[PDB]
């Protein structure tokens, strides 16, 4: 995959691929990688999936017992401090990797956290296995932007990483937070487009069926 | 491996206001086939359904906790328990054990309490696909999820959907020597489920 | 990694370069590797990112709970013997820091992998510091002034860096000194172009 | 600790029909997780015969050329069956057993009026078949040619097995092996070898 | 197999009436930057180059084998005979288990075919218009396929070359900002003397800190 | 020995090696035969040469099988034939085994020519002596086509319609212009065969100082004193 | 694979099971698994398709060049004694085969039991393959001797059936042929899945 | 050598099958962090011991 | 390693097992008894290391006796089978036993066969071939089992599949115990093959 | 494994090897003949991996048989053993051979039995008990083994040692192949224990 | 942990005595060249290589 993250002058722009992959066997399309972690934070990770969805879901539910608590919008600073240090204790073997971007009263705040707990405040990243072809994108395009250049860098990198990494494709999903709130745009593009096959229908008398039981619900 | 041992696959393809879940009867002791009958499919209700691929014994004892959880949420809400929930348990449960997972890949198909179609499949450590189009795991996965591309189109009629999974699972599991030849149609609908059983090479 | 630190005529003055590599290839290139302690001391970490930045995380709290216990300035000797222990009790945490401040006079404290805790007038530490202790043994001045020193910490880390394929980019520095601490920047620009 | 082979397989399917032998094959030169060309051409011709290859490219093109400096000094008297091409593939390949080419090797062409498509191993042993699939996709595919070709488990009447019908069915079995096959390839080079001939056409896959 | 002195990867790319080729001059033992001018663009012949890339010493040797084929045949050979003539040594090398660690871009133009091709150290070979080695095939390969190249007049051709050079200088350790660049059309094979790249960095200042 | 290598290798003033011009003479000497070639059958007649009637009449077979549907008949240096033969079949079961087939005649032929010459050589297993083989060959076989080739010892190799070999075989080729028609059938081709060696060969015909070979498309017969009684008569 | 052969009053029985597999993948279902070298002796492969019959038409040309030679049918013993001695060469190198070079000896049957160990065993009944357990517990209850054809080539028939109903790595057609003192014969095909 | 090619197609295992696999060339959902083989987190990059003795240890 | 096989009939459950125990070269006795009766209505047999089977198994006994006695749990075959899943799946991922069971009595709804292995897997079938008789024995059991056996039917197809055995399998078998389990009770047979 | 007893008494020899041909968890074959004998004078038995042991055999036969007719070596079992050992020798530290022999016969001074072992050791003894009959049979030899035994006395402590393995050894055995040399010839004895 | 002390003095081995034996905790005539246990010959005295990549080798 290719999740991206990319930090301009008031927010973040986080874009990620939408393809699983188990092997050289793809298995899910169109999934959503960008997790939700707060109205103002979201976190878009590589590596074992359930490592992320439960890394990002333990950073969920403390951001929002804080923010409920103290009725005070929680600090992308405190996401990144709930995920070290629940990555750091197992040196690893939870192989969750993050680009957990947001706003806060501070601003702008964009972090890379890898699997055995380290982070890095950034003002672009790539992750995944297409990190290095979308890289190669952020270090030539990045500069001060906007969020309209922010999301056609972000995009270009995603499509960059789509077109030339094996594990990598299908569409972007892509998600803005800025001062204003966050907006996403699921399935942004469609690069991966398949072609048209038309429909194939088995005779219904080509299988023969032995015995049968019928149950109803109630 | 220890998944080969006992072999076994599953497919749930999703049609019109239907689901099709289907599994070979095959118990494995590595090649030799120590049953014809085995039913990796379990039913909680008729519009819960969920089956294991893996260690049958990691598969029987989550069926056990699974119902039990089920039962509980069930009495303390008297509202049932939607299949998206019911695969979210299910994760949860697979989740516990991150440090000592499960050797199995949970399948969980049902109607929702709107009375629409729906399927997921998980990991050892449940990580969650909830399922549009069909869903496969097991020895058989790799040839299930090829010909289903092949040939699943969205909204099959219920009668068509079970031809086109039937005639899915049987070519991959006779591409597939751990695959079965005894085997299992879940017909899933709003009204209820209908169990179809089919034999394929008999080998 | 190329981290130094050097005593001078009024105070403390560490340089660090900006790469941060896996493999031969820079994950990033603008990490700062000069971590605040507190607002009077600056921790150079080196050895494990995950383990060096857990120690650090500790150290902040530890060094400002004491302070206010104390009710004095932070000590850079007691955030270094804090450090000390958690990277001696624990030998899995692969943790090297070199711990630079100004509490009453400018300290450096240099921690090594196992915990070895020595005082030093200058020091060096990270891959790149190899390839400088020449340099730096041969150059380094007793008493120098700002300019003098941030010249001497500019060649050392800039032949790290020429040298040394884990260490690159521009080289941040920072002064602490009793008046505050003071960043400096010597932009790769400069060092690459020569 | 030094590994020989490189997996640049995408998916090779030959089907061989009464009167035609139709081969098809993704275009995709695929690195370690990247893609080194699209445009690689996995069938070679010998003569009125095509030679498809999987695996690891360069023993492929090895193995090919042995064949063809084989069979070009066979020719020095007549023109070498399908059924010899085989066998001295087999041989040949058989002669690398403990260091073997990695290449599934497919050999189809006509003897004289009959088509003949052969599969191969690693290790050289082939087989007579009616419909094979090589490399990465071979287990996307080949279920399809043996239920909508082949007509296995079909229990009805069977639709008729026309070259037409054929070629849009391995254009859907390459469709859906490129959709979930991460190796198979951007084009589609197909093939039909009739009696007399053949011709080549090339059809455009999913480019992630 | 050889791992001790290794050269960077290599860039090489097809343009409007040529054929680029690109290499850092930086030679690494481990993560000591050993050597800065080790060249690794040769001319096999006129309208031909070829730029190596992994051990030095099996680039050397490669090289040595290559010239002595050279100097030996009174035939001369097109680009795509000598991408044969290496294709053929790095394979029969892998196949005695006894690899070069080098993998090499054969760029050259004939009458009027162009080609750019490259072999690896187990004998695989490719052509393509933008062929790229080493961690260059993961860094500058996508960057540089955003750009038609076909389209590019030569001085374009060496500018965008020389940025995906920057990059590669940027997001890799064993690569540096001295590169050379040859460049070969219809009647002229070019090697530049190494000329160093020109970077900038101010994406790393944070807040305030005073520009030295 | 690099003399005796010489003295096999030397050419004469005339052109053709002293040694295939010796072999020449060698080839010479023996009992005739008669090969004969049409479009559906070759035979191959060859007289024995029972030195003693003692000798076993069965035991001094002059036809060897070289693999399905090949055989070799000769005249000349006997003991040479043996090492040829095994030669041919160990060629025979390569070609089977590197393309599945029966090997065209001629292959065999081209291969046997390849070997003659190459004496010269050190290594063992791509010559067939240290000199010219003092035999010459009548090798027939059924590949497409009922063929018949000659090998002599200079190496080189003709495809014919008739031949002959032996001290009679000048006499059967100025017999050959009159007495044979590729026109008529296997039996009166065998009958005009037995009647041409009957007119050359030193004792009088009969069915077992006799040894036919017919080689068809159907089986490649040998046959027995009963069925050469059955033509002689 | 399953594979299996015997000897009764009547002759020779053999059957095979003509599936192949690589891992969980079945590669084809119609594998010919026995090698007919003449009229009088045939081997049945099992282990590395490739091995065996590569190995085993190379005893196929042996057995032909011997003819040629001695104008005379090559005997069981020296066939596997020639395919046992090239296995052997690469004993300890990872070979896997196995074989049964069925045959008779003039008036004689023989079954010899060849393996990549150099093994070379001379029997009345062998069972070789994966499912040749199962085989050989069907078989152990209901052969004998005495079998007439027709149940000789039944319990053949039915042993491989079982075994292909049970294992993994066999059930494709059940090849099944009878040897006696003037041939084998190529009895029949049969569909395990048609019985 | 040979690679035991069909040892589980010829014995009754009391995965070599009979034809060779691409293999001899987990069930989680588990995606590769960066492209590099087994690298997913920043080198650690410090002085590393080298040299000294550690077939004597204890001979300070 | 042990063998064991179990047949049920229309309305009795046959469960053999080779009753001599053994390590790897030497035979330590040759009647040993591997069953447990319940109640007369459920046989269950255990298999495997000795050590951990005849623990498991004495604990299984007591604790199906405490359940039957203090909370009235019916005991059938599927309760045992159960309980002995549940035991053995406890310790499987932290301190492993190493033995197998087959679980056979008569239930309200009929004969019942289970079939507990390592892992604790269970499974009901018609017949069951645990140990060597698992590759040997089911052919045998496939050929000649048919739903409507007689008694001495099952008796005679245990004698053929452990026959299978003596005369094929390697290992040394000389004696197996069969327990019959019907509604006239538990009816035990010893054979000496 | 393969086991195999031979005892020497006034002018005869007794060899006894089991005849069953078996893998680790199959049997093959229960009744293969495993002597050799080269003359009548003499008689041995080979045992071991059965690839490696009957190729050894028969080049061993071979040999001796050559060396007798061409160049008249005297066939004693000294002579036939220092063969064994020459040619387990020389193979043993480049292609070891996994085979082990019992020699066996009459010479000029007596009654001789030779065992030559997986690594090429020779030794003369008065009784032999190779395979798991030397952790088993020993006991039972140095019982009952006396001079002055007849032949049918060697005969049963034969069928005693193997008596004792069919008891208490944990593999199959059947069929044992009895030769007994003596200047009456060799007479075979088959027996089922 | 428990050491298998006495397992060879426990089966018949179809060197662990029933008690514990010295050192517990070669047929040539050797001795040693110097008393550090396994140095022979002066040190290779190079600049030794770290860093770069070896699970990466051809990603130059």
């Amino acid at each position: 995959t290719t999740i991206v993250g990319v930090k301009y002058k008031g927010g973040v722009v986080i874009c990620a691929d939408t393809r699983s992959t188990s092997g050289p066997i793809v298995a899910d399309k169109n999934c959503s990688k960008i997790h939700y972690i707060s109205d103002n934070i979201q976190a878009c990770g590589a590596g074992t999936s359930a490592d992320i969805t439960r890394v990002t879901r333990k950073a969920s539910k403390v951001l929002s017992i804080f923010s409920k608590t103290y009725n005070r919008l929680p600090r992308v600073s405190h996401c990144v401090r709930t995920c070290q240090l629940h990555l750091h204790p197992y040196q690893g073997h939870i192989s969750a990797a993050l680009v957990v971007g947001g706003v806060d009263d501070t601003g702008a705040h964009l972090y890379d956290v890898y699997p055995h707990g380290s982070s890095n405040s950034v003002s672009y990243t790539a992750l995944g296995s297409g990190s290095l072809a979308a890289i190669s994108i952020l270090e030539a395009g990045y500069k001060d932007m906007n969020r309209e250049e922010a999301m056609e860098l972000a995009c270009a990198a995603i499509e960059a990483g789509i077109m030339n990494d094996l594990y990598s494709g299908s569409n972007i999903d892509v998600c803005v937070i800025s001062q204003e709130g966050r907006e996403m745009f699921r399935n942004y593009k469609k690069v991966g487009v398949r072609n048209e096959v038309p429909k194939f229908q088995y005779p219904r008398s080509s299988v023969k069926i032995l015995k049968e039981d019928i149950y109803k619900y109630i | 491996d220890i998944s080969q041992h006992y072999g076994g696959s599953l497919l749930a393809m999703i049609g019109k206001s239907s689901v099709a879940f289907l599994s070979d009867k095959r118990l494995g002791s590595g090649p030799i086939s120590v049953s014809k009958n085995f039913t990796k499919i379990y039913s909680l209700t008729p519009r819960l359904f969920f089956g294991f691929t893996g260690l049958v014994s990691d598969g029987e004892m989550l069926f056990k906790k699974i119902r039990k959880n089920y039962n509980l949420f069930v009495q303390d809400n008297n509202k049932d328990m939607e299949p998206s929930e019911l695969s979210n348990m299910i994760s949860y449960i697979l989740y516990q054990k991150r440090l000592q997972p499960y050797y199995v890949a949970v399948i969980v198909c049902g109607m929702t309490l709107d009375k629409k179609p729906y399927a997921s499949s998980m990991d050892c450590i449940g990580a969650m696909k909830e399922t549009s189009e069909f869903v496969t795991s097991g020895t058989a996965s790799k040839n299930l999820m090829g010909l289903s591309e092949a040939l699943f189109y969205p909204e099959m009629e219920d009668e068509d959907l079970f031809t086109t999974s039937v005639q899915t699972f049987l070519n991959s599991s006779d591409r597939d020597t751990f695959g079965g030849m005894g085997f299992e149609c879940l017909l899933i609908n709003p009204e209820g489920y209908k169990r179809r059983e089919f034999v394929g090479r008999c080998d | 990694t190329t981290i130094m630190a050097v005593k001078y005529a009024d105070g403390i003055l560490i340089g660090a370069d900006c790469r941060t590599s896996m493999g031969t290839y820079v994950s990033s290139r603008f990490t700062d590797k000069l971590t605040k302690i507190s607002d009077n001391i600056y921790c150079c970490r080196s050895g494990s990112a995950a383990d060096t930045q857990a120690i650090t995380q500790y150290i902040t709290e530890l060094v400002q709970r004491s302070s206010f216990i104390d009710k004095e300035i932070p000590s850079v000797k007691k955030a270094a013997m804090a450090a000390k222990d958690i990277i001696y009790r624990y030998p899995n945490m692969l943790a090297g820091l070199i711990i630079a401040g100004y509490d009453t006079k400018p300290r450096i404290f240099n921690i090594s992998l196992g915990g070895t805790m020595t005082e030093a007038e200058w020091q060096i530490g990270g891959s790149g510091s190899a390839y400088i202790y020449g340099l730096c043994d041969t150059t380094f001045k007793p008493n120098m002034n700002l300019e003098e020193a941030l010249e001497f910490v500019k060649l050392a880390v800039t032949c790290a860096i020429k040298r040394d394929n884990a260490s690159g980019g521009c080289i941040r520095m920072a002064s602490i000194t009793r008046e505050g601490v003071q960043r400096f920047f010597y932009s790769g620009d400069k060092i690459l172009n020569s | 600790k030094f590994n020989p082979y490189e997996d640049n397989s995408g998916s090779t399917v030959s089907i061989r029909l009464n009167n035609s032998i139709i081969i098809a094959a993704d275009t995709r030169h695929c690195s370690e997780m990247g893609i080194y060309s699209r445009n690689t051409s996995k069938i070679f011709r010998i003569g009125d015969f095509l030679l498809t290859i999987t695996g690891f490219y360069a023993d492929g093109y090895e193995l090919y050329n042995r064949l063809k400096y084989q069979v070009q000094i066979y020719e020095s008297f007549n023109k070498i069956s399908i059924h010899s091409l085989a066998n001295l593939a087999s041989k040949i390949m058989y002669s690398k057993r403990l260091f073997p080419y990695y290449s599934y090797v497919t050999l189809s062409g006509f003897e004289g009026d009959n088509p003949y498509v052969y599969s191969f191993d690693c290790l050289g042993h082939f087989e007579e078949v009616d419909s094979v699939c090589n490399g990465s996709g071979s287990p996307l595919i080949q279920p399809l040619l043996d239920s909508t070709i082949e007509k296995k488990n079909w229990a009805g009447e069977n639709y008729e097995v026309t070259e037409e019908y054929v070629k849009d069915i391995v254009r859907r079995g390459f469709n859906a092996a490129s959709e979930r096959d991460v190796k198979t390839g951007d084009n589609v080079e197909i093939w039909i070898i009739k009696k007399d001939g053949m011709t080549k056409e090339y059809e455009r896959l999913r480019q992630d | 197999m050889k791992n001790f002195v290794i050269g960077s990867g290599v860039i090489s790319l097809r343009y409007k009436n040529g054929v680029i080729t690109c290499t850092d001059t930086q030679a690494s033992y481990g993560n000591l930057c050993k050597f800065n001018d080790v060249r690794r663009i040769f001319r096999l012949s006129s309208n031909t180059l070829i730029s190596l890339s992994g051990e030095i010493s099996d680039i050397q040797f490669l090289m040595n084998e290559l010239n002595k084929l050279n100097e030996s045949d009174p035939v001369k050979m097109s680009p795509r005979g000598y991408l044969n003539l290496v294709q053929g040594i790095l394979y029969n090398k892998r196949s005695r288990v006894e690899p070069l660690n080098v993998s090499v871009s054969i760029v050259g133009v004939d009458d009027d075919d162009f080609l750019v091709s490259c072999v690896n150290h187990l004998g695989n070979f490719y052509e393509d218009n933008i062929v790229c080695t080493g961690l260059s095939n993961m860094i500058a390969l996508p960057f540089l396929r955003t750009c038609n190249v076909l389209d590019l007049e030569r001085d374009e051709a060496i500018s965008l070359v020389e940025k995906a050079m920057t990059v590669m200088c940027y997001r890799s350790c064993r690569s540096s900002n001295r590169i050379q660049i040859g460049v070969v059309e219809k009647g002229l094979v070019d090697i530049s003397d190494p000329y160093v790249l020109n970077t900038d960095w101010q994406v790393g200042h944070n807040e305030e800190e005073i520009v030295l | 020995s690099i003399v005796s290598r010489q003295n096999a290798n030397t050419y004469s003033a005339e052109g053709r090696l002293y040694q295939v011009e010796y072999a020449m003479q060698a080839m010479n000497l023996g009992t005739s035969s008669i090969g004969i070639k049409t479009k559906d059958y070759v035979l191959l007649a060859s007289e024995k040469k029972i030195i003693s009637k003692l000798q076993n009449p069965s035991s001094v077979k002059k036809h060897y099988r070289v693999y399905d549907h090949i055989a070799l008949g000769f005249s000349g240096i006997s003991a040479d034939v043996k090492t040829i033969v095994d030669k041919s079949r160990n060629f025979a079961i390569n070609h089977e085994y590197l393309y599945d087939e029966n090997c065209k005649v001629e292959r065999l032929l081209e291969h046997l020519a390849d070997l003659s010459l190459n004496f010269d050589k050190k290594e063992a297993d791509e010559k067939i002596f240290s000199r010219p083989f003092g035999a010459s060959l009548l090798i027939i076989g059924y590949d497409t086509e009922p063929r018949l080739f000659s090998l002599d010892p200079s190496g080189s190799y003709l495809e014919y319609h008739a031949k002959a070999i032996g001290s009679g075989s000048e006499v059967i080729e100025n017999m050959l212009e009159q007495e044979f028609d590729p026109n008529v059938d296997i039996n009166s081709g065998l009958k005009n065969i037995l009647n041409m060696l009957s007119k050359v060969m030193k004792d009088k015909i009969n069915n077992f100082n006799v040894e036919i070979t017919a080689i068809t498309k159907n089986e490649c017969k040998i046959l027995t004193p009963e069925e050469i009684e059955q033509f002689l008569e | 694979t399953t594979t299996l052969a015997f000897i009764f009053q009547g002759g020779m029985v053999i059957a095979v099971d003509s599936r192949a597999s690589a891992g969980s993948y079945i590669a084809s279902q119609n594998v010919h698994k026995v090698i007919r070298v003449n009229k009088h002796l045939i081997g049945t492969m099992a282990g590395g398709a490739s091995d065996c019959y590569f190995w085993e038409k190379k005893m196929g040309l042996y057995a032909k060049l011997y003819e040629l030679k001695n104008n005379k049918r090559i005997s069981v013993s020296a066939a596997s004694m020639y395919l046992s001695n090239c296995v052997y060469s690469y004993k300890g190198q990872g070979l896997s085969l196995g074989s049964m070079v069925c045959g008779y000896d003039g008036d004689k049957p023989v079954i010899y039991y060849v393996d990549d160990a150099g093994q070379r065993l001379s029997g009345d009944l062998f069972s070789v393959g994966s499912g040749s357990t199962i085989a050989y517990g069907v078989l152990n209850e209901s052969y004998r001797f005495d079998l007439t054809k027709e149940e000789a080539l039944n319990l053949g028939k039915k042993a491989i059936w079982h075994a292909t109903h049970r294992d993994a790595y066999s059930g494709g057609n059940v090849n099944l042929y009878f040897m006696d003192k003037n041939g084998w014969e190529h009895l029949g095909t049969f569909d395990v899945d048609k019985f | 050598g040979f690679g035991n090619v069909g040892e589980d197609d010829l014995h009754p295992q009391i995965k070599k099958g009979a034809i060779f696999s691409p293999e001899e060339f987990d069930g989680i959902d588990k995606t590769d962090i960066f492209p590099l083989k087994k690298k997913r987190d920043p080198d650690s990059d410090h002085f590393k011991k080298t040299g000294g003795d550690d077939d004597n240890p204890f001979l300070y | 390693m042990e063998s064991s096989v179990a047949l049920k009939g229309n309305d009795f459950v046959i469960i053999g097992t080779d009753s001599s125990v053994k390590n790897s070269y030497l035979v330590l006795k040759r009647e040993e008894d591997k069953f447990y009766n319940i109640n007369n209505k459920v046989v269950f047999t255990y298999l495997g290391d000795q050590g951990d089977a005849f623990r498991t198994s004495s604990f299984i006994n007591e604790k199906l006796v405490y359940e039957e006695i203090q909370n009235n749990v019916e005991i059938t075959p599927k309760v045992t089978a159960n309980v002995i899943q549940k035991t053995l799946y406890d310790n499987l991922r932290s301190h492993p036993k190493n033995c197998y069971f087959l679980v056979g009595g008569l239930s309200q709804d009929g004969p019942e066969l289970y079939s507990v292995d390592l892992y604790g897997s269970l499974h009901e079938n018609d017949f069951m071939a645990v140990g060597i008789s698992t590759y040997f024995c089911y052919g045998v059991l496939d050929k000649e089992y048919h739903k409507n056996i007689t008694k001495e039917d099952g008796i005679k197809i245990i004698q053929k599949c452990f026959d299978v055995l003596k005369q094929r399998c390697s290992v040394d078998i000389s004696n197996i115990e069969i327990k019959i389990v019907s509604k006239e009770g538990v009816e035990t047979i010893n054979k000496v093959l």
